[PDB]
């Protein structure tokens, strides 16, 4: 519901090309994505997929592919009414089905209303109904849209079932040759002039769509010129807007420039190095770069005794990289407990002071703040900060500043207010000699509840992992033409904690209920098998059903 | 043999057959994942307090079922296939129900059945679709009314994009600039005088709460303002 992606064209040593994926849907006891290999009837897939859906979102049939959240506005919402159940659009237009909840220990009725628009949400008594999906009526298309690709042995076979997949989902390609694409797949409306895509419009008529724009306008790159294709829930294209969501942002602070900057570091990639970037983004502090230069500055000034001066020399001889001790409970460097301190006092000071109380809660979060269990899903920059960010751009921000954030004084000058209170607040905790702080690592859950908050197993089963990792659910990787060996491509991924989630009445825990979980700890992966030699030869066990109808 | 279909290596299945292969499919999947699958196909559908009792979430039922029925009915016999194999495989592995084989999970929380082509289709739906490519929060509005009670109605709007800018030129892409999106009525809109973000909460070890409305708002309140969009009740 988020993730990375990182596919390798002029790129890749030793390969032709390299798909390195990271889907982030959070981290759950049984995993998330399900092992499977389709043999037959037209297809010759392995992967792994999330729910077992009957498509795989991330594998192989000997091109590959994957997915990550495009996060593009394919939905509004139309502001309908005291007449019940019927709404203007010249003329008084409800469907409505009834539904009752079964209830195990207790008793169980409510309606649900739609218009023309789609489904109500909710109805303000005191003014309005608000009810729209660019993908209404394409889900299952979708899901055979998943599917059918996995059979496309081209580019052009492949996007014309991309161009089937309604839902807003990047989907990636590589093949055999070492050619590569994206495409920023979905069905997305085409709007009225005026029609801003950020608010509700009106449901009365001249606001309706005028049917869906054409997937010829859908962000598309084949073989580019970078000689690669990163992403990680990032803008797909230059003037390309955002989904609507308060908390999301496309600026010019993002997460994707720590791959980036990676894959122009060197002039190409092993299958190895490819995927040590998994490590690399995994531990990888976000905010250093962003506001280093911005705190480097504002300290120049100050004596090397000034406490102030003093956290921003510790932060300036950081690599910028999080390692967890052994007593795997700390990090070996403070900086993260810093920068938390110091971003969570400027946004109470510029974001949150500009917005009206209860919204400040919106633009308080500094990004790092956790409970006990660790991250629910991936770290990003937080919309506090890309907007602080913007700010402290000033004029080289394309984004017109209506109200000062600053409040009239100098960025230095709240800069520095905020070091003062990051200090005061670090000093208190952790004590005042900087050298012997020992600020508390992340740690990682795989939580016995699936997304929706439901159990998906005993509360028991849930595992830890000391170092939490900014990375996907699973990972996989394909590798094409390696120079070394006899096969044409190379595959392997990661499913933890186990392919299996099956225990006996008796307790008794599957073989393989446990066996990938410190594989994924440790950066580690299993090979994934096509070819009928392949998979004969490390076969664990057979079955044959006779199946009438 | 024409009617025949399983080799597994880490436990990874491989299905052989050569035609209706996602019998396979559901077989397999019904042996290693039945009660987490049992339990997606119960909150995409918004029946889980039918056997969990503080669920009355179930109220997912943010989705229209004859629109995805009448979907699955106009389906080529070949498309269809997939899902009804799919079922048909889950349902067959019968045997649970004839050895209760049965996963200890069923016997905790003291309830499967069998598997149609809708619930099949609707575990994708329900998560791919009903949850990740749903994205709106148009809890906008009620934003927007704020900062206008506040700067007024036009710095107010001014400021609103500021908060939530409409596009951003300095945005890094993972196409290159080097093509770009050729495509380049907030006035006419009521007040919103409580956000519906706040009514979505979870706590810390992923389960959901049961509080009451009130301390459900003041919760996922608390909890955003803490970790934001990454946290507990972020998206
Ligand atoms: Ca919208």
């Amino acid at each position: 519901t988020t993730g990375n992606m990182w596919v390798i064209g002029n790129k890749a040593q030793d390969a032709k090309a390299i798909m390195v994926n990271g889907p982030q849907f959070g981290w759950y006891a049984p995993a998330y994505t399900y092992g499977i290999g389709l043999h037959g009837a037209g297809y010759d897939v392995t992967g792994n997929t999330p729910f077992a859906y009957p498509g795989l979102v991330f594998g192989h049939n000997g091109i590959s592919w994957g997915s990550t959240a495009g996060f593009g506005d394919d939905v509004d919402i139309f502001a309908e009414l005291a007449k019940p159940g019927y709404y203007q659009h010249g003329e008084w237009v409800m469907l409505s089905r009834k539904e009752t909840i079964a209830v195990k220990d207790g008793q169980p009725t409510f309606t649900v209303w739609r218009t023309l628009h789609g489904n109500v949400i909710k109805t303000d008594t005191a003014t309005t109904a608000y009810a729209a999906r660019a993908w209404d009526g394409k889900e299952v298309a979708s899901l055979l849209a998943w599917t059918h690709q996995m059979k496309a042995k081209n580019w052009p076979e492949w996007t014309q079932q991309a161009a089937k997949q309604a839902l807003t989902i990047n989907w990636y390609y590589a093949d055999v040759n070492g050619n590569i694409g994206y495409v920023h797949t979905g069905a997305y409306p085409d709007r009225q002039p005026g029609h801003d895509p950020r608010l509700p419009v009106p449901g009365t008529g001249k606001w309706d769509w005028k049917g869906l724009l054409s997937f010829d306008l859908n962000p598309k790159v084949y073989n580019p010129q970078s000689g690669y294709i990163a992403n990680w829930n990032n803008s797909p294209q230059k003037d390309y807007p955002a989904s609507d969501l308060f908390a999301f942002l496309w600026g010019g602070a993002d997460r994707v420039t720590e791959i980036d900057t990676i894959l122009d570091k060197q002039p190409r990639f092993t299958a190895d190095q490819a995927w040590d970037v998994i490590r690399q983004t995994s531990r990888r502090d976000l905010n250093l770069r962003l506001f280093l230069p911005a705190l480097k500055d504002a300290t120049a000034n100050l004596a090397e005794n000034d406490p102030r001066r003093q956290l921003v020399d510790k932060l300036a001889s950081w690599d910028g990289e999080n390692l967890v001790n052994d007593d795997g409970k700390t990090y070996q460097q403070p900086g993260s407990a810093i920068l938390n301190a110091w971003l969570t006092s400027m946004l109470k000071r510029t974001v949150v002071a500009a917005v009206p109380a209860p919204f400040g809660k919106w633009y308080s979060a500094s990004g790092y703040e956790t409970t006990q269990d660790g991250p629910t899903g991936s770290l990003n920059i937080s919309v506090g900060a890309k907007i602080l960010y913007e700010a402290l751009q000033g004029d080289k921000s394309p984004i017109p500043q209506a109200v000062d954030l600053f409040g009239g004084k100098p960025q230095q000058e709240v800069i520095l207010a905020a070091l003062d209170d990051a200090w005061q607040t670090l000093s208190k905790r952790y004590g005042n000699d900087v050298t012997g702080w020992k600020t508390p690592a992340m740690a990682l859950t795989f939580r016995a509840n699936n997304f929706f908050g439901v159990p998906q197993a005993a509360a028991k089963e849930a595992r830890h992992q000391a170092e939490y990792q900014n990375r996907g659910t699973e990972n996989d990787m394909i590798v094409f033409s390696p120079t070394s060996g006899n096969r044409p491509v190379l595959a392997w991924d990661v499913v933890a904690p186990g392919q299996s989630g099956f225990i006996a009445p008796d307790g008794k825990a599957d073989k393989h209920y446990d066996d990938q979980l410190k594989m994924y700890e440790s950066f580690g992966r299993k090979s994934l098998w096509l070819t009928p030699q392949d998979v004969d030869e490390h076969k664990e066990s057979q079955e044959v059903l006779q199946v009438q109808r | 043999p024409p009617t025949e279909v399983i080799v597994r290596d880490y436990g990874m299945p491989h299905i052989y057959a050569d035609d209706y292969l996602f019998y396979g499919y559901g077989y397999v999947v019904a042996q290693d994942r039945l009660f987490q699958m049992e339990m997606a196909r119960r909150s995409t559908q918004g029946t889980v307090s039918e056997v969990l009792g503080a669920f009355v979430f179930d109220k997912i039922r943010n989705y229209w079922p004859d629109s995805i029925r009448a979907q699955i009915a106009s389906l080529s016999a070949e498309d269809k296939s997939i899902l009804q194999g799919y079922a048909d495989g889950m349902n067959a592995w019968d045997k649970v129900n004839a050895s209760p084989l049965l996963p200890q999970q069923f016997s905790t929380f003291g309830f499967p059945k069998h598997w149609e082509p809708f619930d099949v289709a609707m575990i994708f739906v329900g998560t791919m679709a009903n949850r990740f490519s749903d994205s709106t929060s148009e809890d906008n509005l009620a934003l927007l009314t704020a900062l206008k009670d506040k700067y007024g109605k036009q710095q107010g709007m001014a400021v609103f994009n500021q908060l939530k800018w409409l596009v951003n030129p300095s945005a890094p892409t993972t196409i290159a600039a080097r093509s770009a999106y050729p495509l380049k009525t907030a006035a006419l809109l009521p007040r919103y005088d409580p956000a519906p973000m706040l009514d979505r909460a979870k706590g810390t070890d992923g389960a959901l709460l049961a509080l009451t409305a009130d301390q459900n708002r003041e919760t996922i309140a608390a909890q955003f303002a803490q970790s934001g969009a990454n946290g507990l009740a972020g998206y």
